[PDB]
RNA sequence: GGAUGACCCCAGGCGGUAGGGGAGCGUUCCCGAUGCCGAUGAAGGCCGACCCGCGAGGGCGGCUGGAGGUAAGGGAAGUGC
RNA sequence: GUGGAGCCUGGGAGUGAGGGCGCGAGCGAUAACGUCCGCGUCCGAGCGCGGGAACAACCGAGACCGCCAGCUAAGGCCCCC
RNA sequence: CGUGAGGGAAAGGUGAAAAGAACCCCGGGAGGGGAGUGAAAUAGAGCCUGAAACCGUGGGCUUACAAGCAGUCACGGCCCCGAGGGGUUGUGGCGUGCCUAUUGAAGCAUGAGCCGGCGACUCACGGUCGUGGGCGAGCUUAAGCCGUUGAGGCGGAGGC
């Protein structure tokens, strides 16, 4: 079993057993969320429209972070423009836990 | 009292050769050019980010076009029909649906047809 | 074990030199000594020098079989160079560079 | 989750019969099979699309008075070097050129390119030498 | 580039040379030239307003005061001259060198005696300044320095 | 003429590269039949100064 | 909001040359310092894919080095190529 | 009409070589990538982004940062694309 | 250097102590290899530290059908350190150096071979406005004098 779930206003296939970064949640670490559910693949297939009434996905919340730091640099010529920007971008690591049909 | 340049230009110019490291010839060896090619560098890393978010929807929507050609319709009309059936699955896994899960991307064709 | 020799400041090019060095990296001792022997190069008396003073060494001071010596490894270094004046037409004085060189020769035993 | 790139292929050869069809509107379908953009798994930057054998290519068609005006050049290097061939002469003297030339100026230019352009073997006359491929009969 | 010991020869011609212009090597532009904009001896002093030194004597004072680190005493026992009798006075008053002292007296004999204490600053009253007052954790003054304190913050 | 110059300094690969051909070749040398010394072919050796089977030199 | 930048919530602005304003980093030196760090290794050098910072930078670790360095908070300039 | 609106006082400027395009005229030849004014615009300073094969000023659009998410603009949808 | 008046440099550091390397070995010598000294000898006198350009030896990856402001985004291969990361770059996408001057420059307009070090908005007095404090119909001293020896005070002439 598959689900296409959204979070971060971002879509991604998980199945249990999976480790996730997504954007960044409000929840404790240790905390678990239900995402909602696209579509149901593997043994069944179930199709939303958009959004599968029942289905949900548990995911446990094992922590958040920021990532590699991004050098955000800019630069024009002849102007003595130059700009340089450090950017770590946030996010939570998930654990999918189970796909509720 | 008087304040000399000490350590301060040395450390300076190591900072940016460090970040020049592996470009060619006097790219990676000289400041002065080192600098010149990471401002181009930072330029396009930005302007990079951005393309690329557009490279890989075209690639997706190429991918999804030739599994609908498998079915006889085109990306176009598949589309559409997706709008029509209220489907809001995203090109990233339209496409890996169309490589990983043949079935369930017929389905979805099957949907599409259906809503027109 | 190795043995090595180095002849510092030697008044030759380091270009030139380095052609001879080239000839006798990863030779035996003695196919080197021929080489040596016959290459219509100056540099070739100066690296024959410090290839029998680390043969020497070799068996001298650290218990190798000259038998067994090749050279393992070699390598001509630039030290200060000479600077001269060297007069030109219409009053322009040009420097002239009689570049140096150190040479290293380092011999190990080929076993068996 | 990442983008699926494909581990290396078979490729698949395939047979088409050029008789009777319009030059350029053929080209463009050997194009999409030497890109492999029929293919579900469609990667840009490797090799992965089908070979191509063509036969029958001197009896590729072209409609209004191309044959007779459509002209061909080369450029020697060499002053007043600039030879002009006009389609009848083509078909007359290489006619398998043809269709090599409207397909080949329609794949990418580059080093991927000038690859694909290699798995695409064109034939005058009905019969090709690739028995040994079994390539798969194919109507576009 | 004025006072810098070179000639003031244009070094060579303004033009055809092929180098760049320059007219005396003091220029600042060389090594070994004038510098520019560099120190030249400077006073630093200025005149503070009387009555801003003046109630700032008081408020040192005053913060001494209202934490307790403030002792007056009479007179000094048998303190003569001598490092070690400062010292066995200072035992009995509280002072064990604990805590840096600033001592104000007119006693000459007394300042003599604790000067070399690393932890005291001695001063005679007309000395009083607030940088030794708050320099220091601890104000001891004899009640004489005390009263010409007083008649300068008046 | 007008005094050519070279535009840019060359660089070290193209400096390098243009001496990709100066590399030395060691020289001919084949054992002396006499006293087995290396010496080059078709001269008398320095070694004992036998040439063609005979004395030809005092060395 | 709470009550005075404690931090959170909602909203909106944030291309930029000449140029105006604001907030910071670092260098030399003084007070702090008769202190404190230092041969169980100062400064400087060479690394680092680690930590903090939007950034200028600051830490920390290994190697080199072998005798100096200097905090919170302030002060003054021969202060950054 | 609450806007990086307006008005008053004062501190600090920079600018006083513009340029293309549209429209209205003069000059020119109902010439000029010409020239001189007016209204507007953009470039200047947005040689940042999409389209126009390429291209400051034509069309689209005002780039705080990140995303392997979605909708559109001009322009496109035979292949290169 | 200049006939001359005159111009006018560069160049500091072994170590605590010379204990400055007897003696042997290759070499004509230079230089080195051992031995030995020293806490340390890439502190060995061409000596503290020992950056950078620049030169070389060894190793990993890579390269002889390929179009390039040299990078960047992606994927894959190999090597290395141990759902990760570092090195390398085959292919694919995108892509007109820096500075200056200009209406406008990648520009075939200026400047720069590369590196390191030196290198340009200051100071005094007066002015004007703002600002942090002191005192307020008042505010303030100057030269000096006394004290101190990194101690402050006195001094009202005068100024606003
Ligand atoms: N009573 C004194 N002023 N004592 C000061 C202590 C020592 C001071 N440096 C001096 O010269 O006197
Ligand atoms: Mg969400
Ligand atoms: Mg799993
Ligand atoms: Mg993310
Ligand atoms: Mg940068
Ligand atoms: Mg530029
Ligand atoms: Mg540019
Ligand atoms: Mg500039
Ligand atoms: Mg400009
Ligand atoms: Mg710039
Ligand atoms: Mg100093
Ligand atoms: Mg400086
Ligand atoms: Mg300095
Ligand atoms: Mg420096
Ligand atoms: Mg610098
Ligand atoms: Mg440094
Ligand atoms: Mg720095
Ligand atoms: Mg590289
Ligand atoms: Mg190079
Ligand atoms: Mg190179
Ligand atoms: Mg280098
Ligand atoms: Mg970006
Ligand atoms: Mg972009
Ligand atoms: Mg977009
Ligand atoms: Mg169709
Ligand atoms: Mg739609
Ligand atoms: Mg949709
Ligand atoms: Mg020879
Ligand atoms: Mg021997
Ligand atoms: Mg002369
Ligand atoms: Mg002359
Ligand atoms: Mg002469
Ligand atoms: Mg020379
Ligand atoms: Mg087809
Ligand atoms: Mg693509
Ligand atoms: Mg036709
Ligand atoms: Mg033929
Ligand atoms: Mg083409
Ligand atoms: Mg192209
Ligand atoms: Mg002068
Ligand atoms: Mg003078
Ligand atoms: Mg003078
Ligand atoms: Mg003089
Ligand atoms: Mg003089
Ligand atoms: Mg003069
Ligand atoms: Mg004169
Ligand atoms: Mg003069
Ligand atoms: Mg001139
Ligand atoms: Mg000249
Ligand atoms: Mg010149
Ligand atoms: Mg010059
Ligand atoms: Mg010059
Ligand atoms: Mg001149
Ligand atoms: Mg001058
Ligand atoms: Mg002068
Ligand atoms: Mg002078
Ligand atoms: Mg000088
Ligand atoms: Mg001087
Ligand atoms: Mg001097
Ligand atoms: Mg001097
Ligand atoms: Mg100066
Ligand atoms: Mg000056
Ligand atoms: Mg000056
Ligand atoms: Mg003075
Ligand atoms: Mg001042
Ligand atoms: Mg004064
Ligand atoms: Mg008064
Ligand atoms: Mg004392
Ligand atoms: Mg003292
Ligand atoms: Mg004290
Ligand atoms: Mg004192
Ligand atoms: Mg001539
Ligand atoms: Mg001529
Ligand atoms: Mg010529
Ligand atoms: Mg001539
Ligand atoms: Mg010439
Ligand atoms: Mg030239
Ligand atoms: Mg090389
Ligand atoms: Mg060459
Ligand atoms: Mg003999
Ligand atoms: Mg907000
Ligand atoms: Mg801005
Ligand atoms: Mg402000
Ligand atoms: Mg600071
Ligand atoms: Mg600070
Ligand atoms: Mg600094
Ligand atoms: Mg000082
Ligand atoms: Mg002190
Ligand atoms: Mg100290
Ligand atoms: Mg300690
Ligand atoms: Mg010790
Ligand atoms: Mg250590
Ligand atoms: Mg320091
Ligand atoms: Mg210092
Ligand atoms: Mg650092
Ligand atoms: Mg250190
Ligand atoms: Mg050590
Ligand atoms: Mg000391
Ligand atoms: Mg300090
Ligand atoms: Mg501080
Ligand atoms: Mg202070
Ligand atoms: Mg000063
Ligand atoms: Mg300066
Ligand atoms: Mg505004
Ligand atoms: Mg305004
Ligand atoms: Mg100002
Ligand atoms: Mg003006
Ligand atoms: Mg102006
Ligand atoms: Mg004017
Ligand atoms: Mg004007
Ligand atoms: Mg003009
Ligand atoms: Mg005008
Ligand atoms: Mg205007
Ligand atoms: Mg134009
Ligand atoms: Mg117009
Ligand atoms: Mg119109
Ligand atoms: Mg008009
Ligand atoms: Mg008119
Ligand atoms: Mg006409
Ligand atoms: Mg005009
Ligand atoms: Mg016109
Ligand atoms: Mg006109
Ligand atoms: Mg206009
Ligand atoms: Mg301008
Ligand atoms: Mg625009
Ligand atoms: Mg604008
Ligand atoms: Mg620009
Ligand atoms: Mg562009
Ligand atoms: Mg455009
Ligand atoms: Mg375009
Ligand atoms: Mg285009
Ligand atoms: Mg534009
Ligand atoms: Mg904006
Ligand atoms: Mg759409
Ligand atoms: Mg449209
Ligand atoms: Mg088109
Ligand atoms: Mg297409
Ligand atoms: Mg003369
Ligand atoms: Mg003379
Ligand atoms: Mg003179
Ligand atoms: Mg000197
Ligand atoms: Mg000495
Ligand atoms: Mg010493
Ligand atoms: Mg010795
Ligand atoms: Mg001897
Ligand atoms: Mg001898
Ligand atoms: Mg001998
Ligand atoms: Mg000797
Ligand atoms: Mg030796
Ligand atoms: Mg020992
Ligand atoms: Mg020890
Ligand atoms: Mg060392
Ligand atoms: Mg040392
Ligand atoms: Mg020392
Ligand atoms: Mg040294
Ligand atoms: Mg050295
Ligand atoms: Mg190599
Ligand atoms: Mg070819
Ligand atoms: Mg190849
Ligand atoms: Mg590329
Ligand atoms: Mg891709
Ligand atoms: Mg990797
Ligand atoms: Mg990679
Ligand atoms: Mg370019
Ligand atoms: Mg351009
Ligand atoms: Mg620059
Ligand atoms: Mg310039
Ligand atoms: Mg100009
Ligand atoms: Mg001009
Ligand atoms: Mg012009
Ligand atoms: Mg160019
Ligand atoms: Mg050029
Ligand atoms: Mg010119
Ligand atoms: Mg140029
Ligand atoms: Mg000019
Ligand atoms: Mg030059
Ligand atoms: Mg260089
Ligand atoms: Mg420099
Ligand atoms: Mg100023
Ligand atoms: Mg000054
Ligand atoms: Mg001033
Ligand atoms: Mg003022
Ligand atoms: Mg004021
Ligand atoms: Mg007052
Ligand atoms: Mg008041
Ligand atoms: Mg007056
Ligand atoms: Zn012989």
């Amino acid at each position: 079993m598959f689900a296409i779930v959204k979070t971060g206003g971002k879509q991604y296939r998980v199945e249990p057993g999976l480790k996730l970064r997504v954007e960044k949640l409000d929840a404790e670490p240790g905390a678990t969320v239900e995402l909602p559910v696209l579509l149901l693949g593997g043994e069944k297939t179930v199709v939303g429209t958009p959004v599968v009434e029942g289905a949900s996905v548990v995911a446990e919340v094992l922590g958040h972070g920021r990532g590699k730091k991004i050098l955000v640099s800019k630069f024009k010529a002849k102007v003595q423009y130059r700009r340089k920007k450090g950017h770590r971008q946030p996010y939570t690591e998930l654990l999918i836990k189970e796909i509720r049909g | 009292p008087r304040a000399k340049t000490g350590v301060v230009r040395r450390r300076k110019h190591k900072k940016i050769l460090k970040l020049a490291k592996g470009y060619w010839g006097l790219r990676s060896k000289s400041f002065r050019k080192a600098r010149e090619t990471l401002f181009a560098a930072g330029n396009y890393a930005y302007a990079h980010r951005k393309r690329r978010k557009r490279d890989f929807r075209r690639l997706w929507i190429v991918r999804i076009n030739a599994a609908c050609r498998q079915h006889g319709l085109n990306y176009s009309t598949f589309i559409h029909g997706l709008k029509k059936a209220g489907i809001e699955v995203d090109r990233k896994n339209l496409a890996d649906l169309a490589v990983r899960e043949p079935q369930v991307f017929a389905e979805l064709v099957e949907r599409a047809k259906a809503a027109q | 074990m190795e043995a090595k020799a180095i002849a510092r400041y030697v008044r030759i090019s380091p270009r030139k030199v380095r052609l001879v060095v080239d000839l006798i990296r990863g030779k035996s001792l003695e196919e080197a000594r021929n080489i040596l022997r016959y290459t219509n190069k100056r540099g070739a008396y100066f690296v024959a020098k410090v290839l029998e003073s680390a043969a020497a060494n070799a068996v001298n001071n650290h218990d190798m079989l000259e038998d067994r010596l090749y050279v393992k490894a070699a390598y001509v270094d630039e030290g200060p160079a000479l600077k001269r004046v060297l007069p030109r037409a219409r009053g322009r004085a040009d420097i002239i560079k009689k570049r140096t060189s150190h040479i290293t020769v380092i011999l190990g035993e080929k076993h068996g | 989750m990442k983008t699926y790139v494909p581990k290396q292929v078979e490729p698949r050869w395939v047979l088409i019969d050029a008789e009777g069809k319009t030059l350029g509107r053929l080209a463009t379908k050997i194009a999409t099979l030497l890109r492999g953009k029929h293919r579900p798994d469609w990667t840009p930057n490797v090799a992965m699309g089908d070979f191509v054998v063509v036969v029958n290519a001197d009896k590729i068609r072209v409609t209004g008075k191309k044959l007779e005006q459509k002209i061909y050049t080369r450029y020697s290097g060499y002053p007043g070097g600039l030879k002009k061939i006009p389609l009848e002469k083509m078909l007359a003297t290489h006619p398998e050129r043809v269709l090599e030339h409207a397909v080949k100026g329609m794949l990418p230019k580059g080093p991927l390119g000038r690859r694909l352009f290699k798995r695409l073997k064109v034939y005058a006359g009905p019969d090709h030498p690739h028995q040994a491929q079994r390539p798969e009969k194919l109507e576009v | 580039r004025g006072e810098v010991a070179y000639s003031g020869r244009k070094i060579w011609p303004q033009k055809h040379t092929g180098r760049a212009r320059h007219g005396d090597i003091g220029a600042p532009i060389f090594v070994g030239g004038g510098v520019v904009f560099g120190p030249k001896p400077r006073d630093y002093s200025y005149t503070l307003p009387k009555k801003v030194r003046k109630k700032g004597l008081a408020m040192a004072v005053a913060d001494r005061a209202r934490e307790g680190k403030l002792l007056l005493v009479e007179a000094f026992a048998g303190v003569n001259g001598k490092t070690k009798e400062f010292l066995a006075w200072a035992k009995e008053a509280g002072l064990d060198g604990s805590e840096s002292v600033l001592l104000v007296t007119g006693n000459e004999l007394v300042r003599r005696a604790a000067r070399n204490l690393p932890w005291v600053v001695t001063l005679a009253p007309e000395g009083l300044n607030v940088y030794d007052i708050v320099r220091t954790e601890r104000l001891v003054m004899d009640l004489d320095a005390w009263e010409v304190f007083q008649n300068r913050i008046g | 003429a007008k005094h050519p110059v070279p535009k840019k300094k060359t660089s070290k690969a193209r400096r390098d590269a243009r001496r990709s051909h100066h590399a030395l070749t060691p020289p001919t040398l084949v054992p002396c039949p006499e006293c087995k010394a290396m010496k080059p072919p078709h001269t008398v050796c320095p070694e004992c100064g036998y040439y063609a089977g005979r004395k030809v030199l005092e060395v």
